[PDB]
């Protein structure tokens, strides 16, 4: 099996790609959300302009033309109400989603902070078992190794 | 035309949720791989290798018995006491 | 998303509602204690 | 432009609206304090 | 400064904001203390090594 420690570097390194991969997409959501916000305002301005024409059309005692303009505005107004409802729903998700990532970023670095600590312990442990293994190879008769096994020669 | 773009407008939103969800399940999966004994994973499973290797060190060269610790501690306290007792007495 | 989200809950159980009350209750007193001493410290 | 602009926000979060009020409130008093002492210093 | 001038409502929000930072101070401080023994202990073996 591959060395478990090497994975930690790969896992966090691979995870870091996911973090930036995740972060880039989040930008796309807000920009699209902002765009949809412009459409509501843009269409509303058109409806407001239609209202202005209705005011001018209503003036001079011509009411029949105003009725048609008012009916025309209703079609646009329907989108305003419909799109406005969609915008409100997405607000919670865009705010909520940032919450997990905000906690995610702090958690990710904390794990990486402690990552190198164990590497030092394990590498010291690896050396720790190697030093007395070599010293064991030169210890007393309890091991009967080179330091005592070469003097026999 | 209006309906088609509306579906496309919401298309990317779920992609963000799913991709975040995909990352969301990956982060605690990796954190789960470094969690407490509830998972018994690398962060807790690699330190075991330190202990077992550390345990091997004990077996190869047994540590001194606690009796000698008392002997050295007891004699050293008297050894320093004897040196300082003679030193302070030597002062006068 | 939900089932994967549900998996996240199982792996790491969320804190019990009791602790939410504990932290909320103590924090409200904690802030109250800090501001109570702060406003008292004002005079 | 927006998505790239949105990225800028994520990398460095903008200051919270609370501080805007803090700076705006204190600055209005800060200028008020300076001019209040200045006009008082006039006489 | 926010508490001064008789505006207490704004102070409450600031105090609550400080708690979030304070949590990290307590949490990180605990981690620092634990690592002290290991960094001191580890040098002991090498010094003898």
């Amino acid at each position: 099996q591959e060395a478990p420690e090497d994975l930690l570097e790969r896992l966090l390194g691979e995870m870091e790609l996911e973090l930036i991969e995740l972060r880039r997409a989040l930008a796309q959501t807000i920009a699209t959300f902002k765009s949809t916000e412009r459409q509501r305002d843009a269409q509303q301005l058109i409806a407001q302009r239609w209202y202005e024409k209705a005011q001018a059309a209503l003036d001079r005692g011509n009411e029949q033309l105003a009725r048609e303009a008012l009916g025309q505005r209703q079609s646009y107004q329907s989108h305003t109400e419909a799109l406005g409802k969609s915008l409100g729903e997405q607000r919670a998700l865009v705010e909520q989603v940032r919450g997990q990532l905000q906690k995610l970023e702090r958690k990710y670095l904390e794990l990486k902070s402690q990552k190198n600590l164990y590497l030092a312990r394990l590498k010291s442990a690896i050396a720790a078992q190697k030093i007395e293994e070599i010293a064991g190879n030169l210890d007393n008769a309890s091991a009967s190794s080179l330091f005592e096994r070469i003097e026999t020669k | 035309e209006r309906k088609y773009l509306e579906l496309k407008s919401q298309k990317n939103l779920y992609l963000a949720r799913l991709k975040s969800a995909i990352a969301a399940q990956k982060i605690e999966e990796i954190a789960g791989n470094l969690d407490n004994a509830s998972a018994s994973s690398l962060f807790e499973r690699i330190e075991t290798k330190i202990l077992e290797l550390e345990a091997e060190r004990e077996l190869l060269n047994p540590p001194p018995s606690p009796l000698d610790k008392k002997f050295e501690q007891w004699e050293e306290q008297q050894a320093v006491e004897a040196t300082l007792a003679a030193m302070k007495a030597r002062r006068s």
